[PDB]
């Protein structure tokens, strides 16, 4: 057995650890491969990081794995940083492979493959899910705020790569530029869903149309995706794979 | 480089690149070097690639060892996407500047909406010095000078560093108190409501608080700060003005093509018809990124590169004067190893034997008309 | 002792064969007779082999994925989930007698790896986490915890 | 499919057998029953046995379709056998633009056509296996209703 | 005697009536008062009728659905099918105090023929044949078998 | 369009690339019927060994 | 050129001109395929008798 208390309280100090290392790194790889490809095209350029698609699709496919360790993690301990440990993960993921890869092996500039931030979704959904522990509410509330704070969490960073340049008689930004200048073999400028008007937009509200749409729609998907979680946190003992 | 891969055919019948021109080989850092050369787009484009409706000109390099500063088609920028027509022909200009040093292949190549990348011929480009030296000036309508190359670099680490300590904060204060067995055995055995009460919901309310708090300013001065901003400019450009070639004087109709298996000889049989009052001779027939030349007919001087050149690959049965009006049929060989270097023998495995090109007609005063051929290629084996 | 240093510390074919044979065919027929600290002793050494599984995964699946995007690991990992599996599923008991569905989920879902919907299979850490943590509290449960 | 190749598209109608002949499927259903029998774990059917059979497919049918793949020069296109037989005996209801076929990409690198879709087919029908696998224990169950 | 050769033997809606009715008309009001030898005899005829039902669908879905494919089978196996039913539901104790939901599937998938979905149904003949099998084993279920 | 005769009489010649002259009216018959005949006795061996 | 300016019910008022298709015609808007020769107004206040 175990000897004393003091120990035992060293050993499960010694399986936090461990536990808590083996979940970041296996939330890392698993949230990574499908933020990859399901939404890696946005995040990758600066000039892909438009105000409609990105603002649009980034919540919605974003917002899969945070539900579903969310509502085990809390379920079964009262830890309210799933979402919180899943987007610092892929942050670092994202950044490990941004510096080594993207700027070691290739030469993209760093303020031309930044990565998204979710920091601040990622605490909204976890305040919002501990305090009214309802997960109905989390579900409400919660996804609303990650939806809608996305874009404005963004902005200081992008704010600067939206200043306005006569490049050679056409109008063009920051983040255009980097583009233009800096060549994509794989990814040419056709490829690039981004805003490319329509004739019903009304005024100024290309961003907060889209900002709500996809709070909507990550509403949607954390509903369905604590579910997954709830599953995907079964202990059932199957006799005969 | 991405080429000697996609499908023999493909390459051979999508788009001709001709009358390229290199300004430079070897420049250092922060010298610019000029690709120009016109390109055609053929008539039989296949249908499996969809029409080049959006299309876009860029650049075939290792990584962004040069950095495009302009491109134009025909004579205007052409920094986005743009629409081309079939059988239309089209010049075009990059302007490239040195980044990296080192030994790199410069494709010009094509992007179009449904069919992937259009690799065409690449020239060795050697670059001299350090990455440390580049610069990359840029003047804003705002009226301030940044160089791209650690524009907002600092602004960007420092906010990704504050959203990280703020996130490790939050787990490390709910990681200090034990965590993963404790915790699960209180909450099963009975309720827990031990392990969320004061003043964790307090600190909580803080943490989104603050958390809203601090978007809030910070969107609030960076709306003060950079207070002009555009959304990110995109949108197809149509209205491409095309080559106004004039209409070729010499037409030439293809008897069947045949090539050995395995070989690297293309053996075809033409009839040429001679219009005008000039005697013609044939001296170039440009396939899918090769040259092959009749050296006693035309000479390469444009420094194109030497595997992609055949300086005397063509051979022609009879290659004497074509008198005005008068009209016969020979027998044109093209045989070169850069046909299976470049896996142009490779069609055999292609469910498309089709070849398109184009032949290079020149006459005793000097000028040249370009004719274009396609036909069935029927490999043969014994 | 508990815990040691272990922590810190055609070939993928054959790596995959030995590697998965040695720990089935050195398998403990007398399971019953188990003292606790050899339970917990033995305990360790399968969350030290799942923490392998950890850094596979992330440097499968996070590093090199994405250095396709910019442009081996998937059999590494592969192997050492496959090789985890027969591991507790021999050494350490109430996870024998009945294949573990989550554990199973996590160890063929990456393994067939459409990523995105094989990519949701990795979830299952969760369940398997718990189960596991099931077994840690066994026979060294307590004292201390829960009093 | 025999009887009706034999009994109507070459009674009724006369479309030869050598150009309406079936694909063979045996050595996929044999691997599939093998590999399930032994090992009787279902998982581990569904994981192999699916892969054995989307990747004997094509070599299977290989000694049947390879007489039909010798070029031919036809009028001065080149051409196969099963082209020249596609073209010579007409199909009112299935010219030849419906054609499914190989139409060529600009992202097939060299010859990786076979073997890729081969692969894909074996994990495709790995996940078809497995959903199916899952409606036939329904379609299995015994339930007795009590008021349709 | 059991097995006989039975099994070797407008109008569509005209048939329907008469042989549906039929069954249902004469339909055994005392099921209790059966000999497990008559429940055998007349089991068997319950047997042929099912292979009356695989002969039509077979003449049905396999030779006239491909023969449009080159270019009546469909109620003539409606029929037999829930004439089938009737006859199952009426004769055959244990099968009778409740529709099998399988048998139901299986009556009236391959009536209601999107083809795709609705053949699928035709595998509930799997559940009909199991529950056949337990009706094939109440009385004369041994022995012999399991011993 | 009237046609007369009998359909024994048609023929319908092709030479490959190969340098060989084959009937396409029963080209590969019989290979066709063989290999599928060996596949179909296969499957009938499988299931009468267990039936 | 708009044929009056004050009508009575019943009475027709006729809309003339001419309209150029923009060759640049953006992407994101389907080319005039299967287009509509339309009028904008507050509701049915004018019935459409012809369209030209
Ligand atoms: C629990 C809930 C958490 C909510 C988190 C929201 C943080 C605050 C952001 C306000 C933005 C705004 O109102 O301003 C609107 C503008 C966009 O306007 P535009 O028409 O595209 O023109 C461009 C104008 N620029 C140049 C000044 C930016 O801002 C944005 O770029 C973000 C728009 C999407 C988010 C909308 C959130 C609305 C409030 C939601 C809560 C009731
Ligand atoms: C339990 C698992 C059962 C596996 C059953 C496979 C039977 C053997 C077939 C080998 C074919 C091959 O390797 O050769 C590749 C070539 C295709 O090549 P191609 O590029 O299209 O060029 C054409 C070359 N010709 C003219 C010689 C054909 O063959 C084929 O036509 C079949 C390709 C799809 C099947 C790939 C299976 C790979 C092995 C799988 C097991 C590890
Ligand atoms: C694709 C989206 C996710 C779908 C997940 C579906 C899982 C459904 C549940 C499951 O695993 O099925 C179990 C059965 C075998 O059951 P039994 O052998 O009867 O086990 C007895 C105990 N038990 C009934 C409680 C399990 O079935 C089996 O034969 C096991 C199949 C293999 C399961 C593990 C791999 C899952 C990959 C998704
Ligand atoms: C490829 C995709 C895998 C499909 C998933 C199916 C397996 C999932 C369930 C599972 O792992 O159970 C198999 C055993 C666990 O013990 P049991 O399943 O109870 O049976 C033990 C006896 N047996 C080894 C013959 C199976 O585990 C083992 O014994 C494995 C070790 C022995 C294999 C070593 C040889 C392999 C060399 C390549
Ligand atoms: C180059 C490949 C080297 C792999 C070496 C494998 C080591 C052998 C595996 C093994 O059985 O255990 C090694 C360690 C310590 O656990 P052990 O106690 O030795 O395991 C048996 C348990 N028992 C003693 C009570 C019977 O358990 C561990 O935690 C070792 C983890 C090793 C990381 C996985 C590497 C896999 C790379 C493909
Ligand atoms: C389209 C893909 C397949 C979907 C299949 C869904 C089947 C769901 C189960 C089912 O049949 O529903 C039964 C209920 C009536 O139940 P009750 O009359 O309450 O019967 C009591 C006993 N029982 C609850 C165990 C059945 O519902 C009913 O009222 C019976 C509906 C008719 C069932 C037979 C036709 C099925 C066609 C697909
Ligand atoms: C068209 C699609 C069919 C929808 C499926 C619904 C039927 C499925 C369940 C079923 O077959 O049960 C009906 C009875 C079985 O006995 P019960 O349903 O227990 O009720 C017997 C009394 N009843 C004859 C008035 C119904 O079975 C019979 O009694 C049928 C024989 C009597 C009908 C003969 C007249 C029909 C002539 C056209
Ligand atoms: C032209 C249509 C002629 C249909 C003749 C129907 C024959 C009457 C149906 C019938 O009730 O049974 C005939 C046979 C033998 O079973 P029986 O014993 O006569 O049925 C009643 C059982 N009982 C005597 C204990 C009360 O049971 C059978 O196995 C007869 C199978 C007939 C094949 C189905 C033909 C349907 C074509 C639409
Ligand atoms: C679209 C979301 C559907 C969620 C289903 C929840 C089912 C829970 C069963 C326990
Ligand atoms: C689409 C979400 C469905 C999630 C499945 C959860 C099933 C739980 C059963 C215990
Ligand atoms: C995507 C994960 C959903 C898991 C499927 C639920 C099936 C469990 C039935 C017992
Ligand atoms: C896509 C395959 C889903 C299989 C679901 C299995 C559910 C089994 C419930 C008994
Ligand atoms: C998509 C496969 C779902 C199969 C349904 C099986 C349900 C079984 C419940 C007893
Ligand atoms: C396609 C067949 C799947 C059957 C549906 C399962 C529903 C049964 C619920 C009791
Ligand atoms: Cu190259
Ligand atoms: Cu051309």
């Amino acid at each position: 057995a175990v000897r004393s208390h003091a120990e035992a309280v060293q050993v499960s100090r010694t399986i936090d650890w461990m536990a808590l290392f083996v979940v970041f790194f296996v939330i890392v790889g698993s949230y990574h491969i499908h933020a990859m490809l399901t939404m890696g095209d946005w995040d990758f350029w600066s000039d892909w990081k438009d105000r409609r698609l990105w603002v649009t699709v980034t919540p919605i496919v974003l917002v899969t794995f945070p539900a579903a360790v969310q509502s085990y993690l809390w379920e079964r301990y009262r830890l309210p940083w799933g979402a919180t440990v899943c987007v610092l993960g892929l942050l670092l993921g994202e950044w490990i492979n941004r510096y080594f890869n993207f700027w070691g092996w290739t030469y993209f500039p760093i303020n031309f493959v930044f990565p998204a931030s979710l920091v601040p979704g990622a605490i909204i959904l976890d305040t919002v899910l501990m305090l009214s522990g309802s997960y109905l509410f989390t579900a409400i509330v919660g996804a609303m705020g990650w939806g809608l704070i996305f874009y404005p969490g963004n902005w200081p960073i992008i704010a600067p790569l939206h200043v306005p340049v006569e490049y050679n008689g056409m109008l063009m930004s920051i983040a255009d530029i980097q583009g233009y200048n800096y060549v994509r073999t794989g990814t040419p400028e056709y490829i690039r869903m981004v805003e490319k008007g329509t004739l019903r937009t009304f005024g100024k509200d290309v961003a907060p149309v889209s900002a709500f749409f996809s709070a909507f729609m990550s509403i949607l998907i954390y509903f369905m995706w604590h579910f997954i979680g709830r599953w995907f946190s079964n202990e059932r003992f199957l006799q005969s794979t | 480089h991405g080429e000697k891969s996609q499908a023999a055919f493909m390459r051979m019948r999508t788009i001709h690149w001709y009358d390229l021109s290199w300004s430079k080989e070897k420049v250092k850092i922060n010298e610019t070097v000029e690709i120009k050369g016109k390109f055609h787009v053929f008539e039989g484009w296949p249908e499996t690639v969809d029409e080049p409706d959006v299309a876009f000109l860029n650049v075939g390099m290792p990584g962004p060892v040069f950095i495009r500063k302009e491109s134009y088609i025909g004579g205007q920028l052409v920094p986005r996407s743009v629409r081309l027509e079939i059988g239309k022909t089209y010049d075009f200009r990059v302007v490239l500047k040195a980044r990296r040093p080192g030994d790199w292949h410069v494709h010009t190549m094509m992007n179009v909406q449904g069919g992937g990348p259009i690799i065409g011929p690449g020239k060795w480009i050697t670059v001299e010095g350090s990455m440390s030296e580049f610069r990359n000036p840029v003047t804003t309508l705002t009226g301030q000078t940044v160089d791209l190359e650690n524009y907002n670099e600092g602004n960007t680490y420092f906010w990704h560093a504050f959203w990280f300590a703020i996130g490790v904060a939050w787990i490390g204060y709910w990681s200090r108190r034990p965590i993963f067995i404790p915790r699960l055995l209180m909450v099963d055995a009975g309720r827990a409501d031990e392990l969320v009460s004061a003043t964790d919901r307090k600190v909580a309310m803080g943490f989104l608080a603050a958390t809203i708090l601090i978007v809030v300013m910070a969107m609030s001065s960076a709306n003060s700060k950079y207070p002009i901003t555009i959304p990110l400019q995109a949108g197809t450009m149509r209205g491409m003005k095309p080559l106004e070639l004039p209409a070729p004087t010499v037409s030439v109709k293809v008897e069947d093509a045949t090539y050995r298996v395995p070989g690297r000889a293309m053996r075809m049989k033409l009839t040429i018809t001679n219009h005008g009052n000039s005697p013609i001779r044939l001296g170039e027939f440009y396939t899918a990124s090769v040259r092959f030349l009749d050296s006693d007919v035309y000479k390469d001087t444009t420094g194109y590169p030497e595997d992609l050149l055949a300086e005397d690959g063509l051979s022609v049965s009879d290659n004497s004067p074509l008198a005005p009006g008068e009209t016969r049929t020979v027998d044109v060989t093209a045989s070169d190893a850069a046909w299976e270097v470049y896996r142009l023998s490779d069609i055999i495995y292609d469910p498309d034997s089709r070849f398109a090109g184009l032949l290079f007609f020149f006459d005793a005063t000097g000028n040249r008309q370009v004719v274009q051929i396609d036909a069935p290629l029927i490999p043969s084996f014994m | 002792l508990l815990d040691k240093k272990w922590l810190t510390f055609v070939l993928e074919i054959v790596t995959a064969s030995i590697l998965w044979g040695y720990l089935w065919k050195t398998r403990d027929r007398n399971l019953a007779a188990l003292t606790p600290r050899e339970e917990l002793r033995r305990n360790f050494t399968h969350l030290v082999w799942l923490v392998a599984y950890a850094w596979a995964i992330y440097w499968g699946a996070s590093y090199f994925t994405e250095q396709d995007g910019t442009w081996l690991s998937y059999p590494i990992y592969i192997i050492t989930g496959f090789a985890a599996f027969i591991y507790a599923k021999t050494r350490l008991p109430f996870f024998a007698k009945g294949i573990s569905l989550p554990y199973l989920v996590l160890v063929v879902g990456p393994f067939m790896i459409g990523f995105v919907i094989f990519g949701w299979l990795a979830l299952a850490v969760m369940g398997t986490l718990t189960q596991t943590f099931y077994s840690f509290a066994q026979g060294g449960l307590g004292q201390s915890l829960c009093e």
